[PDB]
RNA sequence: UUGCCGUUGCUAUGGC
């Protein structure tokens, strides 16, 4: 399983 | 309705009685 | 805001890395350059920026991925 | 598509400028890649109709191809049966492109209006801004026509000429 | 002193609190981690006294309440700290209301003992309606249309509403300030219902314009749009995990939206009267499915317009088990009423027997999470408590609660005390009329309050 | 016998409401027995929806007088309550018509529900 | 415990 991420 | 009464016709006028007041 | 996705996530210790897929949402904007997705990634992951390689990135039809 | 057998009966080209009126299409080449169509698929379920009722390849083609045509939308659910694929006609195909859709649907006024507003990025079927308006709808696909995200009528900023419009009135 | 220290310190304190508590102490543990795998474990049914609740409803200003949230502060075990947002609200249990009056109001409902005390609230009106008539300009900080639904955030720092402004409007717990508002950018967009992802920041909007939003609150921006519902997506439910479920109304189809996947599963109810009757040898055909719960990440229950309460596995596309007419009937119209003719034999033929009665449609149904019971909730006066068996394969009823009179918008849930002895305490928003419309006649004894119960478990 | 008739059983009604619901989107309902008195006139009426649990229900039974004069489709449904979630209106509908146009992308449902209603009748 | 109006207690539910 990945990751998750979120920016600006 | 083949015998109509007038149990309605009483409630529905007393409806158009609410809103002449409120008017 | 941008989302960055990893999918297909694979293990290789003999090269000694991880393969994933990156799915990049990005409305309202055309693309989020490689060196970003790199330094981002690396601090998801958590490696060194350098140890940190993408490539082969295709925007979809319409754009926003 | 192919070619009619003779173009110029007076009948079909009176049949050609309804069916472009009506529909819009920009030319009878339209008209003939779907009658290449249309003429394909009454072949098999013709070749069908031939072979012997209880037949396994009657059944297992006759099958598949009713339920794809109930799939495109061409053909009722109530109507699952190779003689009503046999009476099908080219308005049937017509309807389903895209055009029609976003005429009828009430999105654009006009056969017209749907086209410029399909070429110019505005529909979206789904997640995906659809550009062709030869673009065949199936059922479940049609409910979904939408204006896309990124259109000024799909949820976006104004045109280019309405804020420049805009502009040239704020100072 | 450095922060590994605190966080030994810490552990070491809890280990010294469970071994005051106390085989037993393994079990704990488990039981702490049961979350993470998606199976039921918390099985209390048969444990809750339901006829010795200690029921109380609470009456309040606003019409017709339209959605309730409660927020429960929680014990990390991962590092140690309670999910209230600050140390004055430390176990403090607080519920916020929306109504269609354009009021947000939260009440501390930690003493269960006492009644729901309000605390702060925030109106809005025609103040709050956007000139520019731009969707992208829809940036008002208030309300200026029907606000329909109100969720809480996990973490006890957020609230956030929506409703018939088109508009996703979250606001500071502690002083109901806007801190942001964040339009759906469609004509259409109608919120119907919000849906926290447990323990996440992570949120989910079912909008009438036949699409799921998902929302991330810690960053203020929008993630992911779906779509495949073929009308309005009227309830949504979430779990710890990313596996939200939905249902489509007239569509009739519960819809669960796999996320890390992009991939969706479809369910389907397809239930006909002629062979239920055959079999058989009053059944009403299925309305729509206006509620969704999910009592376990495998499984999950629904309630329709036929009054019919279905429960679903994800194996199965079709019901596993379904409850027909579970609150009931509606009253037959008064024969007096239905004509004008005064031969009453005239009125009664009129009636067309049973044929006109319908039944009651689920307004609320709330599952508790990774248990074995839920409640359902209707106008019929009465809520209802239903327990699920151990293989998960059917429910019974449990009992009722007669307290509430109106129709139940939500249902919420609330427990406290030691891990073995808890009580619960439930929470059902009441109206007038039903949330989405006012299609209800009005219904004899309706308040528009909050409804509250105290259960507590023994034996 | 009783003057809502012919009503509609569980199954046909169930056809109606999802032609009214879609109708609603697309313009081409009229909502409510002023508007069904008014298309009846006007003669761009395809067939008529009305409850047969109206109070009273004789405030629509002119509608049927109408309609079968124009030889319109008419039928009775079991709830006003329903009707008005299917028509999109926040309150209850007791008459309901479909406005005539070939051009509607559901000229097929229509049709298929209005033989049917006319099966029925 | 309620926007307003009552009843019932020393608390619970009836009308708009």
């Amino acid at each position: 399983k990945g990751k998750n991420l979120s920016f600006k | 309705s083949e015998e109509p009464s007038n149990v309605f016709g009483s409630v529905l006028k007393k409806q158009v009685e609410q809103r002449l007041e409120f008017y | 805001a941008v989302t960055i996705r990893t999918r297909k996530v694979i293990s290789n210790p003999l090269l000694a890395r991880k393969q994933f897929v990156v799915d990049v949402l990005h409305p309202n904007r055309a693309n989020v350059s490689k060196d970003e997705l790199r330094e981002k990634l690396a601090e998801v992951y958590k490696a060194e920026k350098d140890a940190v390689s993408v490539f082969g990135f295709r925007t979809q039809f319409g754009g926003g991925k | 598509y192919s070619t009619p057998k003779r173009p110029y009966e007076s009948s079909r080209l009176d049949a050609e400028l309804k069916l472009a009126g009506e529909f819009g299409l920009k030319n009878k080449k339209e008209i003939y890649r779907i009658s290449f169509q249309l003429s394909k698929i009454r072949r098999a379920a013709r070749d069908l109709l031939t072979r012997d009722e209880k037949d396994p390849k009657r059944l297992f083609e006759g099958n598949a191809l009713i339920r794809r045509l109930v799939r495109v939308g061409v053909l009722s659910e109530d109507k699952k049966k190779l003689d009503y694929v046999l009476a099908l006609k080219v308005e049937d195909f017509l309807e389903r492109r895209l055009q029609t859709q976003v005429y009828k649907l009430g999105l654009a006024k006009s056969v017209h209006h749907a086209r410029v507003l399909i070429t110019q990025r505005h529909i979206a079927v789904g997640k995906q801004i659809v550009n062709i308006p030869s673009f065949m709808v199936r059922l479940d696909s049609e409910k979904h026509i939408d204006f896309a995200p990124t259109s000024p009528f799909g949820g976006a900023r104004p045109g280019r000429v309405a804020r420049r419009n805009a502009a040239r009135k704020a100072e | 002193e450095n922060p590994a220290d605190k966080r030994r310190r810490l552990a070491k304190q809890y280990l010294e609190n469970l071994k005051s508590e106390a085989d037993i102490i393994a079990s704990r543990l488990k039981e702490d981690v049961a979350e993470q795998q998606g199976r039921v474990f918390r099985y209390f049914g048969d444990k809750l006294l339901i006829s010795e609740a200690k029921q109380s409803f609470t009456r309040v200003g606003e019409n017709n309440l339209t959605c309730i949230s409660c927020f429960q502060p929680v014990l990390n075990k991962y590092t140690f700290e309670e999910s209230s947002n600050g140390d004055k609200n430390k176990g403090r249990l607080f519920a916020y209301t929306v109504s269609k009056d354009l009021q947000l109001t939260k009440y501390d409902i930690t003493d269960f003992s006492k009644r729901p005390k309000k605390l702060k609230y925030a109106k809005g009106g025609a103040k709050y309606i956007p000139t520019s008539k731009h969707e992208y300009e829809n940036t008002t900080e208030g309300h200026y249309d029907e606000i329909l639904t109100v969720a809480a955030s996990p973490d006890g720092k957020y609230v956030v509403t929506g409703g018939r402004d088109r508009k996703l409007i979250v606001w500071s717990t502690e002083s109901l300030s806007p801190v942001k508002v964040i339009p759906t950018k469609d004509r259409r967009g109608e919120v119907l219902s919000l849906a926290f992802r447990k323990n996440s920041d992570q949120l989910y909007a079912s909008c009438a314009d036949f699409k799921i939003r998902t929302y991330s609150i810690n960053q203020f921006s929008q993630l992911e749009i779906l779509y495949g519902h073929h009308d309005i997506v009227e309830d949504i439910s979430a779990l710890a995990m990313e596996r939200c479920v939905t249902v489509g109304a007239r569509d009739r189809t519960a819809m669960l939206w796999k996320i890390p996947d992009e991939t969706r599963l479809t369910f389907r109810g397809g239930d006909e009267p002629q062979k239920l009757l055959r079999r058989w040898m009053l059944f009403f055909c299925e309305g729509s499915i206006d509620v969704v719960s999910m009592v376990d990440d495998f499984h999950f229950i629904t309630g329709s317009d036929n009054g019919n309460i279905c429960l679903w596995s994800l194996a199965k596309k079709k019901p596993i088990f379904t409850e027909r007419i579970a609150h009931g009937i509606l009253p037959e119209p008064s024969f007096n009423d239905i004509s004008g003719e005064t031969d009453e034999e005239l009125r009664k033929r009129q009636l067309q027997g049973k044929k006109l009665l319908q039944p009651f449609w689920i307004t609320s149904l709330y599952a508790i999470p990774y248990s074995n019971v839920f409640i359902s909730g209707s106008w019929s006066g009465s809520l209802k408590v239903w327990k699920i068996s151990d293989n998960l394969r059917s429910f019974e009823l449990l009992g009722e609660l007669s307290g509430a009179k109106g129709v139940v918008t939500k249902i919420q849930v609330v427990e406290s005390g030691k891990h073995g002895k808890e009580k619960f305490r439930i929470l059902a928003s009441i109206a007038k009329e039903h949330r989405l419309g006012r299609w209800i006649a009005n219904v004899s004894g309706a308040r528009n309050g909050i409804y509250s119960a105290v259960i507590d478990q023994t034996g | 016998n009783p003057k809502a008739f012919p009503l509609a059983d569980a199954a046909l009604t169930q056809q109606i409401l999802d032609v009214v619901q879609q109708a609603a989107n697309l313009r081409q309902l009229k909502k409510g027995a002023n508007e069904a008195t008014k298309t009846l006139n006007r003669g761009i009426s395809e067939f008529i929806i009305m409850a047969a649990d109206c109070e009273p229900i004789e405030i629509l039974l002119h509608l049927p007088l109408l309609c079968e004069d124009k030889n319109v489709p008419y039928v009775f449904v079991p709830s006003r309550v329903a009707l008005g979630r299917a028509c999109g209106v926040s309150r209850p509908v007791i008459a309901a018509s479909i406005t005539t146009n070939d051009a509607s992308a559901i000229k097929t449902q229509i049709y298929a529900v209005k033989d049917k209603i006319e099966t029925l009748l």
